[PDB]
DNA sequence: CATGTGATCTAATTAGATCGCATGG
DNA sequence: CATGTGATCTAATTAGATCGCATG
């Protein structure tokens, strides 16, 4: 279902942040009004289903790989099994007629091994996002058709490969390049202004 | 009114195919025995024993969404993932997430995508079976993400082998008591060939690993010959674990080798156990 | 009239017990069963193959005169005695009077022991197997000892291999017609598991080394398995030889003391082809 | 009183000297080579009071192991045996000149139903018999060790071929049982 | 306070290649 | 002249001992 929205009947969006807070993300492009509808999980080992569904539905569940650094109390691959459990604690039933929209970012921390696996429990291969002015660069896996019908600066994943390892070898998030993957949402949702 | 139909099992982890083995044993019909496994001893046990049934698909991890809505629908989904990086009796494992720990998620993958949609409510049983002596942290993720917590089943209780082992999974009655029938052997004595004497009712856990068969931390040989210590002998473990006298006596397999296929399967009379009330579900005799 | 009696056989270097094996096939009744045998694999066959029936009495040259009198009489003297030093095909074969060739003699010796001496007509009937791949001096010597040339049975008629051996013997009907019986396996596709395809109809002489289960001097492999060549099962080998199916998988014996063990015995329809006129000399089941 | 002649076949060796010095259509008989004699041939060759076969000593001549000796003295010796109803008196002789070794040694005793006596000569060499007459076993002789007759093999390898001083005085208690010439 | 769906050491076996030639087909 | 109730040598694989310590 990739159909749009008449503006006049555009909700706002809800959404489940895991493993990072997106609040700032969400604010700086209108998808949140500023007053007292985003769910931040503290830790995602004793959430069971009933937890995800007392949390209200949501339109779009988001879950990151944390940047290269210490904060690493799991391995990598860790927060890509977890995401996915509650994914389908959050996804609607197949009756509702709502959009529903899923991503997972990767700041370039999981190996070859790692990826691999992420594709195939997610059922994508990842479209890497390069910072051209050649500073930084995630992966992305999500259901939202334009981060996969449009066409970003190709990088070789062995381009990517010196990168990554040399970025983490040299040890926050790149906000600006998972800024973007959020704008094709806006035709799907309630847009709030300054 | 309907009549009962005869099972449709996607077997993951399959080893030496104990799944299709109890439920010939039942009497249940199979329509459907789909198994993914890498060792090819085990699949050449399964083809053997079982007269090209089985079919094979390979990698556990090769298998999509997509292969499970051509080959399924299914009704029983069985599997027990590997637990060299999950038990406690490896000082390297290197857990839940990394090894061969990790392919228990590729299990809870394939469940999801094998379960009926939410409205349908067919007849679906699923059980996943693996070690007591892991970490509390590794079982507690495996709780969350079967979403079930497990009932322990000690083997010991109808066969003459200590197994502690966790079954997650919603078949009939997989809490109820354990019934210890005449087709048991209880006692060691009881699966030793002619001539030999077991010096313990009870023998230990047995792993894939030659220390297992020898009793307590001195090493106590098991049985007795004409006055002379021996181990158990390979047809001595199948029955123990329950399985058709010379059942991997298969592919010029070793001792060491027949005994990594036992070692990793389940334990016979315990999977008959949990198997038994299915024949209520589907197509008999 | 006078009812027959069951049998009481004296069987040197009996190794599987292969005699004892073909004669209750064939219903006889047999009364004692005494066997010298040394291999220790070769006496836990027998003892559990035959529930304990059988009485060793260990190395043949310990057999006096002493003991034939006191374990006597016997009506059926059978054995095979070993030919790595007989068989052209070791090139260091010390001959009949050297190595273990010279164990032959003791044949000949217990079998003059245990006749009946002259005036006797008590039933008694006595057999020697060889190979016919020795020296003509060696076969000479043999045939001149027991005062009997032998008949030369190939095992390709009633089996799915080549084994021309020589017996010696005064069995009723050694040199009638080898009829093929209906449970002979007479192709080697007949002997394989489910899954395998054989590449030979009879596959060559099966010694105690594995160079001798692949076919011609470019050691071809006997059988395809999903495409990939392979050599014969053990299972395999004991279907060849005539054996029931795992009965050497005793004892934990790898695939090469299984294979020593089968390459040194008789093929089991040969023996009952030789063995069958006993039935009307002595009670049978 | 009635004492008939002696017939001996004697096996490997040729008696005839040291017999005739007891003077014991021949009475005796000398087989060629044994390996094509078989039981109508000793049976034709008329009945034997006594079968003699020996070793021959450590030197060349025998193109045969020195287990071919006693294995085919032991199969003619039952050829010549007569049947339970013979009252004649029916004697063996088989002798070695130290060519055995302990594992041929143990094969003499057990297809002979007996041990060897051990008989010297020293001023040569020795030899050790088996033979069920009543003389040899039962008069007490003079007893030596297996250890030092294996000193005197190696001091026989050393010199280096006759036994036949000793060989003598093994045939003599026989004339008891034939005829004697002195 | 025993215990273990293993693993890493070793020294012991095993699998495959190779050697062998008198024999009766 | 293809064959063989074997034997030797050499990497390969098994036994068998020992090592581990979190957990029930
Ligand atoms: N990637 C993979 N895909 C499929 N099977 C795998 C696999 N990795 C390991 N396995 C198999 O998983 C099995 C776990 S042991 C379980 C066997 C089964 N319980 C029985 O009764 O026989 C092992 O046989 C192992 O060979
Ligand atoms: N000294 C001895 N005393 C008794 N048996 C012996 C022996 N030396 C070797 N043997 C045995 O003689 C056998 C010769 S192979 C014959 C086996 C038998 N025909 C069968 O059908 O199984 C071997 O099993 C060997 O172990």
């Amino acid at each position: 279902m990739f159909e749009t929205v008449p503006v006049w009947r555009r909700q706002p969006v809800r959404v489940l942040s895991l493993f990072e807070d997106i609040k700032k993300e969400l604010t700086s492009l209108g998808f949140l009004e500023s007053g007292s509808q985003l769910k931040h999980v503290v830790d995602v080992t004793d959430t069971v289903r009933k937890d995800v569904e007392e949390w209200g539905p949501f339109d779009l569940v988001y879950g990151a790989t944390p940047p290269l650094g210490h904060t690493c109390d799991r391995p990598p691959s860790w927060y890509l099994f977890q995401f996915h459990r509650l994914l389908q604690y959050a996804r609607p039933k197949p009756g509702s007629p709502r959009p529903f929209f899923w991503m997972f970012v990767d700041n370039l921390v999981l190996n070859k091994e790692d990826l691999d696996v992420a594709s195939r429990f997610l059922e994508m291969e990842p479209v890497t996002i390069p910072d051209v002015h050649l500073q930084n660069a995630v992966r992305v896996w999500s259901n939202i058709p334009a981060i996969r019908s449009r066409h970003w600066a190709l990088v070789s994943e062995e381009e990517l490969s010196l990168l990554a390892q040399n970025k983490q070898s040299s040890k926050k998030w790149p906000t600006k390049l998972v800024k973007n993957c959020f704008l094709p949402l806006r035709e799907y949702f309630k847009y709030f202004s300054t | 009114a309907e009549k009962r139909k005869p099972i449709r099992v996607l077997s993951l982890f399959d080893g030496i195919a104990t799944g299709l083995l109890v439920l010939k044993d039942l009497g249940i019909q199979v329509d459907r025995y789909i198994a993914s496994e890498v060792c090819e001893d085990s699949i050449t046990v399964g083809m053997v024993r079982h007269q090209g049934k089985i079919m094979y698909v390979g990698d556990v991890r090769s298998v999509t969404q997509k292969h499970i809505q051509e080959w399924g629908p299914f009704d029983l989904v069985i599997g027990g993932s590997p637990c060299n990086d999950l038990s406690i009796v490896n000082p390297a494992r290197k857990g839940l997430y990394e090894g061969t720990g990790r392919l228990f998620f590729e299990f809870y993958r394939l469940l999801h995508d094998a379960r009926p949609k939410e409205g349908d409510d067919r007849p679906f049983f699923w059980l996943f079976e693996n070690v007591v002596a892991m970490g509390v942290s590794d079982k507690r993720d495996i709780s969350r993400f079967l979403e079930s917590n497990p009932v322990m089943i000690d083997a010991k209780e109808v066969s003459a082998a200590h197994r502690a082992r966790y079954f997650w999974g919603n078949l009939p009655g997989m809490n109820r008591p354990l019934a210890s029938t005449v087709n048991d052997k209880l006692e060691l004595q009881e699966c030793l060939e002619h001539g030999r004497i077991a010096k313990f009712s009870k023998v230990r856990t047995i792993t894939t690993r030659s220390n297992s068969i020898k009793q307590g931390k001195d090493q106590h040989f098991p049985v007795f010959m004409n006055e002379k210590e021996d181990i158990l002998w390979c047809t001595e473990m199948e029955r123990v674990f329950g399985f058709p006298v010379h059942y991997t006596d298969v592919s010029n397999m070793s001792r060491l080798a027949r005994q990594r296929l036992l070692g990793r399967s389940w334990s016979v009379p315990v999977i008959r156990h949990l198997f038994a009330p299915l024949k209520e579900y589907f197509a008999c005799v």
